[PDB]
């Protein structure tokens, strides 16, 4: 008798989703284990509403574990979930971008096992995609938004290790506290083509707005953004130049039910491996922890048995920090109609792209000279021109 | 990618027509669009072209009879042809090249234009 | 208007202090322009209920600020993490009356938090300045792996990089363990005696017991800790004279809340300006909207001012540190603490009795003792060093070469006498020659004795990153010196930019270049016969050498680099025999070695003249205590001129 619940906030896709996911584990099972399910949903959510629900549900049906889903991309709700799971020593696995927004992780006492790409894993693809068309990573502009220290350090090490190319020149940061043209002063001091930035969504609107005034939104420039920038939405804000490169997890063609079914299997199979190995009973807490938490502390957790899960044709093994080593990264662009369109896929450490050479289409209108980017034809001949195979 | 040509028919000499070729794609800014003609007994021949920059080249053979135009907003290139002569009887084709891709020569089903008395 | 401020305490008795605080805030200014009100919450026998009650207190009024206090239980982060994250969910700033954990100082983990007490980290710079005043150059650091360990490592690294002294011996011991003796024994031979500790009380006690066991707690050793290691069971048993420090105002409680109320009132009074004040978030229902004017409040409060009070005027750091306050120097005088001086961060003013050290001698603890023996590593190069098999009696044959006076010889060990195939073999032999005589002269000059070893494999040294790391480990003697296996290199080692980046060199003593060896179209490096590949002449060098990196640092010679990388040998005399055997056409190497080999041997010709000049120099680890005497000795040798006499002995007259 395993327990599970799903939550949906400000969504209109839950009612049928719960029933379809309900019949899933019955056949997906390959072990004569047991499964019980329940579903719920709520409107615009707050920490107080979140915390009240979890023990109300836990005290009701003696919850073995829960799966979480929310949206709107709030940094706060990320730090809200984890510390709840920390004290109650219950395995909680939340699966969606709002929950999957990256965090610096907490003490090993917690059992959260986040479901998304790491900062290092995300960045290394961003640096690698440069090796395709645009040569040198030119500029890095960042605010004081958390997580910058790990980012600028990782890229600096990997650029000074490989000898090939990669002549990074200028890296700058801006103080939002001085919200005036003083930022434009520091911003005006970089001249190059490809600009890489790492900031929050709200500041992204302002900084790109300032650049359009000076002219960095021109036809000759390329902007590269990580996943967290506007990834978890379908309604793009204004001031974003038409034409943008991001590597995100949004998984255009995937379904939450598909993700939930995989998540459910991670719960049951891993616990099945530990329980059957040593006749282990997953002793539940008598309530949410006021006093009765201590006797269950000596009981061994599922961490030795939850790191490795199989089936569904994907090595879903986690790590110490809770980021997968076989994620489903995709790269996506802003088309002419302000509607995001998939471009290429990342799988088994390769850059498969539907585009061979860059499309080079314009920014937001009323600014389009477009008189550059010449094409050249050449013949292989005597030492004027020589051809060779790629090393 | 796939295109589609249309606009043909029968028109008396000295008349006019409006041929059109269209294709679906999100990058439609950057494609060379060319018109090809191939009559019975003759090799395929170029007629009119449009560049990515926005320049127009017209073949000297039948220069001045027709004109080319491209709409950046809507993915369709249509060819406005005027002062028809019997020498123009053929099946006109539309094509694109470059901005990615491979196996680069793209040909529609074909539209036959007939000029006669 | 009415301004509301919240506070969280654990007393139910200094709630009277909270009431007095709100009364004083009214007393400072009550002109009806700004009015203050306060709320309070109890302590934590749980977390969920108190978090809910804090939310209720927030929705109770138009809250603007929060204050928190210390817990009685040893729960490291019991009270902070409920309120901290909940408040950061709305970017509402909060002040920490008392806490020292370095997790909250990282603005990358949590929201904006301002501390009126410095963390453990910045005090490290304080005793760093203390040591700089008392002239300690070689130091030993011992830290744990917890968040405190990482933070201390980062802060100390920044402080060192401020001076770029490159502190050595960064060793870390596993936390929460017992019977761990390896680390202290490993660090015992670093030739310096000062160690720095930072850990919990139990770990400090275990380290104290281990050090008492290993006898490193006697005289000649001096070592100081922070404040967390001189309390509780840690203070139970400890060596006498442990230098330490105490916070400026430790557990003054209701005083610091008064100072915080004063400074926050000043900040709010200074805030009554800007275009869109709007209002502070209110209510826990349907109030997920972001707190737009949040960052401006933190920015203005950080740069505030407050000068009248016990706490003192403060200019908060970029992350909310106490900036520059004061500190007290303590010492252990027979199980009794005593103040010895006061350090206001910028300097130390000794204003008490003399501070006696554990040995009992008042003498300055500036040992840094120079050991008599030093490690020597070399490579087998013909003209400078010759390997000689010793006789059965244990001493290789004496040889009066030219004047009857014996030539000096030394006992040199290390190699297997067979580089290509040897499972394991170390044998003693005799080494003699140019560099050996030079080293003998140096030793007779600078009054120290020596010990000689040989390299593991035989490659000179070249940066190379292949696998098992994210860096290029220096294969060969160059990395043998870096990793600590060696202490000094006396060998024909030329100087280049890459090696000059890490190690420090002395003045050169013999110039040379690169030259071509040919056996009796060959000319300087201008011909197409060498510019373009051709089977008539095959060129090669010795792998992992200076020539390789020289030819790999030029885009214009990629074809030559690839041709060289197609095949090359790893040998010195074997290639000479091969070219003498008509197997190889020609190859390039150093000047002096090739020139001596050509004239000393039979039927050899020097091809052309040098193209790239360079010198030979003794290499030592960066920041060594030997740079000074070495240069003056070398120049004294140049002036006297018997280095030229040695040159006459070894490379002048072949008879
Ligand atoms: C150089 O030699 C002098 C000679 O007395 C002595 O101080 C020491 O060995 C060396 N000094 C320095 C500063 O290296």
């Amino acid at each position: 008798a395993l327990n599970i619940a799903v939550m949906l906030g400000h969504s209109h896709d839950v009612t049928e989703r719960e029933l379809r996911t309900l019949w899933g584990p019955e056949q997906a099972a390959g072990l004569p284990l047991d499964v019980n399910v329940v579903a719920l949903l709520m409107n615009r959510t707050d920490p107080k509403s979140l915390i009240t629900h979890v023990c109300d549900l836990m005290s009701g049906a003696r919850i073995h574990g829960l799966v979480f889903g929310d949206d709107t991309d709030q940094e706060a709700v990320a730090q809200m979930l984890d510390f709840i799971s920390s004290h109650t020593f219950v395995p909680i696995l939340g699966i969606h971008g709002g929950a999957s927004m990256i965090m610096a992780d907490k003490d090993p006492t917690s059992t959260f096992f986040q479901f998304g790409a790491s900062i290092q894993q995300q960045a290394t693809v961003m640096l690698k995609i440069m090796q395709d068309y645009d040569w040198h990573v030119f500029s890095l502009v960042t605010t004081i938004f958390p997580g910058y220290r790990e980012f600028i350090s990782f890229v600096k090490t990997t650029v000074d290790n490989s000898f090939v190319g990669w002549d990074m020149q200028n890296v700058i940061t801006l103080d939002t506290s001085f919200e005036d043209a003083k930022t434009q002063v520091q911003l005006k001091k970089i001249h190059s083509s490809v600009i890489l930035l790492y900031s929050s969504k709200d500041e992204a609107v302002l900084i790109l707005s300032e650049a359009r005034s000076l002219g960095l939104t021109g036809y000759d420039f390329f902007w590269i953004v990580p996943s967290l920038v506007s990834g978890n939405t379908e309604l793009i804000p204004k001031e974003f130049p038409s034409g943008l490169i991001s590597v995100s997890y949004d998984d255009w063609d995937y379904s939450l039910e598909a993700r939930v079914r995989d998540g459910i299997g991670i719960l049951t199979t891993a616990a099945s491996s530990m329980l059957e190995k040593f006749s282990y009973i997953p002793e539940a807490k008598a309530s949410c922890y006021g006093q009765m938490e201590r006797p269950e502390v000596p009981m061994h957790t599922l961490h030795p048995f939850m790191v490795n899960v199989t089936w569904d044709g994907k090595d879903l093994s986690f790590t110490e920090e809770g980021y997968q080593v076989h994620p489903r990264l995709v790269v996506i662009v802003l088309n002419k109609d302000r509607e995001w369109e998939k471009v290429g896929k990342w799988e088994n450490h390769t850059l498969s792209l539907r585009h061979a050479v860059w499309p080079r289409y314009k920014s937001f209108s009323d600014s389009e000279p477009d008189d550059n980017h010449l094409s050249i034809v050449t013949l292989e001949e005597a030492p004027f021109v020589i051809v060779e195979d790629i090393d | 990618v796939q295109l589609q040509e249309s606009g043909g028919g029968l028109v008396q000499a000295g008349g006019s027509l409006r041929l059109s070729c269209a294709a679906s794609a999100a990058a439609a800014a950057a494609a060379a669009a060319g018109w090809y003609r191939q009559a019975p007994g003759k090799e395929r021949a170029a007629a009119a072209a449009a560049a990515a920059a926005a320049a127009a080249a017209a073949a000297d053979s039948v220069k001045g009879r027709f004109t080319i135009s491209r709409d950046n907003a809507k993915n369709t290139v249509y060819l406005q042809m005027n002062s028809l002569k019997p020498e123009d009887t053929a099946v006109y084709y539309c094509a694109a090249a470059a901005a990615a891709a491979a196996a680069a020569a793209y040909w529609g089903q074909g539209t036959q234009v007939t000029v006669s008395s | 208007k009415i301004v509301n401020i919240g506070a969280v305490l654990s007393t139910r008795k200094h709630e009277q202090m909270f009431r007095e605080a709100v009364n004083q805030a009214n007393k400072r200014h009550g002109s009806w322009k700004i009015q203050l009100n306060a709320t309070s919450v109890t302590h934590k026998p749980n977390a969920i209920q108190m978090a809910l009650s804090v939310c209720e207190d927030l929705i109770s009024s138009q809250v603007y600020a929060i204050l928190v206090s210390h817990p009685p239980t040893p729960n490291d982060h019991f009270t902070p993490t409920p309120v901290s994250y909940t408040a950061g969910f709305y970017r509402i700033p909060v002040l920490g009356l008392t806490t020292r954990m370095s997790i909250y100082s990282d603005k990358s983990i949590h929201l904006s938090f301002l501390r009126t007490v410095p963390p453990y980290s910045h005090q490290s710079s304080v005793w760093f300045e203390m040591m700089r005043v008392y002239s300690w150059n070689h130091i030993i650091l011992l830290v744990s792996d917890d968040h405190e360990g990482r933070a201390a490592q980062k802060r100390l690294e920044t402080l060192l990089e401020e001076r770029e002294s490159k502190a050595e011996k960064v060793l870390q011991f596993d936390p929460g363990t017992k019977n761990v003796t390896a680390l202290l024994m490993e660090a015992k031979e670093l030739e310096a005696r000062v160690i720095i500790l930072s850990a919990s009380e139990d770990d400090a006690a275990t380290v104290y017991r281990a050090a008492a066991m290993l006898n490193m707690t006697g005289s000649g050793y001096v070592w100081l800790v922070g404040e967390r290691e001189i309390s509780g069971n840690a203070l139970r048993y400890a060596p006498d004279g442990i230098l330490g420090l105490q916070l400026i105002n430790g557990k003054n409680e209701s005083a610091h809340i008064s100072d915080a109320v004063g400074v926050v009132a000043q900040a709010v009074h200074e805030l009554l300006e800007k275009e869109n004040i709007t209002d502070p978030p209110r209510g826990c229902v349907g109030n997920t909207n972001i707190w737009k004017t949040g960052p401006l409040f933190k920015r203005v409060l950080m740069s505030s001012k407050y000068a009248d009070g016990v706490t003192g005027r403060v200019e908060f750091n970029e992350d909310g540190d106490r900036k520059f306050a004061n500190y007290s120097i303590m010492n252990l005088q027979n199980r009794k603490l005593v103040q010895v001086g006061i350090y206001n961060g910028t300097h130390v003013i000794p204003n008490d009795r003399k501070i006696i050290w554990p040995g009992g001698e008042t003498e300055k603890p500036r040992g840094y003792q120079m050991s008599t023996r030093l490690k020597i590593v070399t490579i087998h190069q013909e003209p400078f060093v010759y390997v000689k098999p010793t006789l059965s009696d244990g001493t290789c044959k004496e040889e009066f070469t030219v004047n009857g006076d014996p030539v000096k010889k030394v006992i040199c060990t290390g190699p297997n006498d067979t580089s290509p195939g040897s499972p394991r073999h170390t044998v003693p032999q005799c080494c003699y020659g140019f560099c050996i005589d030079l080293l003998i002269k140096l030793a007779r000059t600078m009054n120290f004795t020596y010990e000689v070893h040989l390299v593991a494999d035989g490659k000179f040294g070249t940066q190379e990153r292949v696998n098992n790391s994210n860096k290029k480990e220096w294969n060969g003697m160059m990395g043998e010196l870096l990793s600590g296996q060696a202490d000094m290199i006396v060998a024909p080692l030329t100087i280049n930019n890459e090696r000059a980046q890490y190690i420090e060199f002395s003045k050169p003593f013999k110039y040379q270049g690169l030259t071509i060896l040919v056996k009796k179209r060959i000319t300087g490096i201008n011909d197409p016969r060498l510019r373009n590949p051709s089977d008539k002449f095959i060129y090669a060098t010795v792998k992992q050498s200076s020539v390789d990196i020289y030819f790999r640092r030029q885009v214009e010679l990629s074809t030559m680099y690839r041709h060289m990388e197609k095949h090359n040998y790893e040998s010195a005399a074997e290639a000479i025999q091969a070219v003498r055997d008509n197997k190889l056409h020609a190859f390039i190497w150093d000047s002096a070695v090739l020139e001596f080999e050509a004239s000393q041997k039979c039927d050899l010709v020097t091809t052309g003249e040098l193209f790239f000049r360079s010198g030979f120099g003794i290499g030592m680890r960066k920041d060594s205590p030997w740079k000074q005497n070495v240069s003056l000795s070398i120049l004294k040798s140049h002036e006297n001129g018997f280095m030229e006499d040695l040159d006459k002995t070894w490379v002048r007259y072949q008879e």
